[PDB]
Protein backbone atom coordinates (compact mmCIF):
# COMPACT_ATOMS: atom_id res chain seq x y z
CA UNK A 1 0.00 0.00 0.00
CA UNK A 2 2.59 2.67 0.96
CA UNK A 3 6.74 1.54 0.54
CA UNK A 4 8.62 -1.59 -0.83
CA UNK A 5 9.17 -4.93 0.06
CA UNK A 6 12.95 -4.89 0.86
CA UNK A 7 15.05 -7.97 2.05
CA UNK A 8 18.19 -8.08 4.92
CA UNK A 9 18.86 -11.16 3.06
CA UNK A 10 16.40 -13.81 4.94
CA UNK A 11 13.44 -11.93 5.39
CA UNK A 12 11.38 -10.05 4.03
CA UNK A 13 9.81 -6.53 5.77
CA UNK A 14 7.76 -3.34 3.75
CA UNK A 15 9.29 -0.19 4.25
CA UNK A 16 8.70 3.45 3.62
CA UNK A 17 10.91 5.21 0.65
CA UNK A 18 12.82 7.80 1.78
CA UNK A 19 13.51 6.37 5.17
CA UNK A 20 14.60 2.94 6.62
CA UNK A 21 11.86 1.31 8.62
CA UNK A 22 11.27 -2.26 8.79
CA UNK A 23 7.71 -3.17 9.46
CA UNK A 24 6.67 -7.15 9.63
CA UNK A 25 4.62 -7.70 6.44
CA UNK A 26 0.75 -8.04 6.92
CA UNK A 27 -2.83 -7.05 5.24
CA UNK A 28 -2.49 -3.85 7.16
CA UNK A 29 0.48 -2.93 4.55
CA UNK A 30 -0.37 -4.89 1.51
CA UNK A 31 -3.32 -5.20 -0.90
CA UNK A 32 -3.91 -8.35 -3.45
CA UNK A 33 -4.24 -8.10 -7.01
CA UNK A 34 -4.02 -10.58 -9.42
CA UNK A 35 -2.16 -13.75 -9.06
CA UNK A 36 1.73 -15.08 -9.69
CA UNK A 37 1.49 -16.18 -12.79
CA UNK A 38 1.65 -12.65 -14.28
CA UNK A 39 3.79 -10.57 -12.12
CA UNK A 40 7.64 -10.24 -13.31
CA UNK A 41 10.01 -10.82 -10.36
CA UNK A 42 7.56 -11.52 -8.04
CA UNK A 43 8.86 -13.56 -4.96
CA UNK A 44 7.74 -16.03 -2.76
CA UNK A 45 7.04 -15.48 1.49
CA UNK A 46 4.56 -15.52 3.79
CA UNK A 47 2.32 -12.29 5.00
CA UNK A 48 0.97 -12.39 8.69
CA UNK A 49 -2.53 -11.79 9.10
CA UNK A 50 -3.07 -10.11 12.50
CA UNK A 51 -6.55 -11.17 12.36
CA UNK A 52 -5.43 -15.42 12.31
CA UNK A 53 -4.12 -15.31 16.00
CA UNK A 54 -7.01 -13.74 17.25
CA UNK A 55 -9.49 -16.02 16.32
CA UNK A 56 -7.52 -18.83 16.74
CA UNK A 57 -6.91 -18.52 20.27
CA UNK B 1 21.49 8.93 -6.74
CA UNK B 2 20.01 5.51 -5.25
CA UNK B 3 19.49 2.95 -7.33
CA UNK B 4 16.08 1.30 -8.03
CA UNK B 5 14.78 -1.20 -10.68
CA UNK B 6 13.33 0.69 -13.35
CA UNK B 7 10.07 -1.32 -13.28
CA UNK B 8 9.81 -0.59 -9.30
CA UNK B 9 10.77 3.26 -10.65
CA UNK B 10 7.72 2.72 -13.14
CA UNK B 11 5.58 1.85 -10.20
CA UNK B 12 6.54 4.89 -8.33
CA UNK B 13 5.80 7.01 -11.45
CA UNK B 14 2.11 5.33 -11.89
CA UNK B 15 1.66 5.73 -8.33
CA UNK B 16 2.33 9.48 -8.98
CA UNK B 17 -0.69 9.91 -11.40
CA UNK B 18 -3.70 8.44 -9.49
CA UNK B 19 -3.54 4.57 -10.77
CA UNK B 20 -2.76 1.45 -8.60
CA UNK B 21 0.59 0.38 -9.11
CA UNK B 22 -1.10 -3.03 -9.73
CA UNK B 23 -1.17 -1.80 -13.03
CA UNK B 24 2.06 -1.39 -14.34
CA UNK B 25 3.30 -5.14 -13.23
CA UNK B 26 -0.18 -6.61 -14.31
CA UNK B 27 0.39 -4.51 -18.15
CA UNK B 28 4.51 -4.43 -18.02
CA UNK B 29 4.96 -6.14 -21.61
CA UNK B 30 2.08 -4.05 -23.45
CA UNK B 31 3.76 -0.66 -21.69
CA UNK B 32 6.93 -1.40 -22.79
CA UNK B 33 6.11 -2.58 -26.37
CA UNK B 34 4.05 0.75 -26.25
CA UNK B 35 7.16 2.85 -25.09
CA UNK B 36 9.20 0.66 -27.95
CA UNK B 37 6.95 2.05 -30.54
CA UNK B 38 6.82 5.49 -29.65
CA UNK B 39 10.04 5.71 -29.54
CA UNK B 40 10.34 4.66 -33.23
CA UNK B 41 7.83 6.83 -34.20
CA UNK B 42 9.53 9.22 -32.92
CA UNK B 43 12.62 8.56 -34.68
CA UNK B 44 10.78 8.45 -37.80
CA UNK B 45 9.07 12.15 -37.21
CA UNK B 46 12.41 13.72 -36.70
CA UNK B 47 14.29 12.18 -39.93
CA UNK B 48 11.51 13.30 -41.76
CA UNK B 49 9.80 16.66 -40.56
CA UNK B 50 12.57 19.34 -40.55
C1 LIG C 1 17.19 -9.89 9.14
O1 LIG C 1 16.39 -9.30 10.17
C2 LIG C 1 15.74 -10.27 11.01
C3 LIG C 1 14.89 -9.48 11.98
O2 LIG C 1 15.68 -8.93 13.03
C4 LIG C 1 16.78 -11.14 11.71
O3 LIG C 1 16.12 -12.16 12.45
C5 LIG C 1 16.15 -11.81 13.84
O4 LIG C 1 17.48 -11.90 14.37
C6 LIG C 1 17.57 -11.55 15.77
C7 LIG C 1 19.04 -11.61 16.13
O5 LIG C 1 19.72 -10.42 15.74
C8 LIG C 1 16.72 -12.51 16.59
O6 LIG C 1 16.76 -12.11 17.96
C9 LIG C 1 15.28 -12.49 16.09
O7 LIG C 1 14.52 -13.48 16.77
C10 LIG C 1 15.24 -12.78 14.59
N1 LIG C 1 13.88 -12.70 14.10
C11 LIG C 1 13.12 -13.77 13.88
C12 LIG C 1 11.73 -13.51 13.37
O8 LIG C 1 13.53 -14.91 14.08
C13 LIG C 1 17.71 -11.78 10.68
O9 LIG C 1 18.76 -12.47 11.35
C14 LIG C 1 18.31 -10.71 9.78
N2 LIG C 1 19.15 -11.31 8.76
C15 LIG C 1 20.35 -10.81 8.43
C16 LIG C 1 21.10 -11.55 7.37
O10 LIG C 1 20.81 -9.81 8.98
C1 LIG D 1 6.79 -20.05 -5.39
O1 LIG D 1 5.82 -20.97 -4.89
C2 LIG D 1 5.04 -21.59 -5.91
C3 LIG D 1 4.01 -22.45 -5.21
O2 LIG D 1 3.25 -21.70 -4.28
C4 LIG D 1 5.94 -22.39 -6.84
O3 LIG D 1 5.16 -22.94 -7.90
C5 LIG D 1 5.71 -24.22 -8.26
O4 LIG D 1 6.24 -24.20 -9.58
C6 LIG D 1 6.80 -25.46 -9.99
C7 LIG D 1 7.40 -25.24 -11.36
O5 LIG D 1 6.39 -25.21 -12.36
C8 LIG D 1 5.72 -26.54 -9.98
O6 LIG D 1 6.31 -27.79 -10.33
C9 LIG D 1 5.09 -26.62 -8.60
O7 LIG D 1 4.00 -27.54 -8.61
C10 LIG D 1 4.58 -25.25 -8.17
N1 LIG D 1 4.03 -25.32 -6.83
C11 LIG D 1 2.73 -25.51 -6.58
C12 LIG D 1 2.34 -25.56 -5.14
O8 LIG D 1 1.91 -25.63 -7.49
C13 LIG D 1 7.03 -21.49 -7.42
O9 LIG D 1 7.95 -22.26 -8.18
C14 LIG D 1 7.78 -20.78 -6.29
N2 LIG D 1 8.76 -19.85 -6.84
C15 LIG D 1 9.81 -19.40 -6.14
C16 LIG D 1 10.71 -18.45 -6.85
O10 LIG D 1 10.01 -19.76 -4.98
C1 LIG E 1 17.12 -10.24 -12.97
O1 LIG E 1 18.37 -10.38 -13.64
C2 LIG E 1 18.95 -11.68 -13.51
C3 LIG E 1 20.30 -11.63 -14.18
O2 LIG E 1 21.21 -10.79 -13.47
C4 LIG E 1 18.02 -12.73 -14.12
O3 LIG E 1 18.58 -14.02 -13.92
C5 LIG E 1 16.65 -12.64 -13.47
O4 LIG E 1 15.74 -13.53 -14.12
C6 LIG E 1 16.11 -11.22 -13.55
N1 LIG E 1 14.83 -11.11 -12.87
C7 LIG E 1 13.95 -10.14 -13.12
C8 LIG E 1 12.68 -10.18 -12.33
O5 LIG E 1 14.17 -9.27 -13.96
Amino acid sequence: REGVFVSNGTHWFVTQRNFYEPQIITTDNTFVSGNCDVVIGIVNNTVYDPLQPELDS
Amino acid sequence: ALQIPFAMQMAYRFNGIGVTQNVLYENQKLIANQFNSAIGKIQDSLSSTA
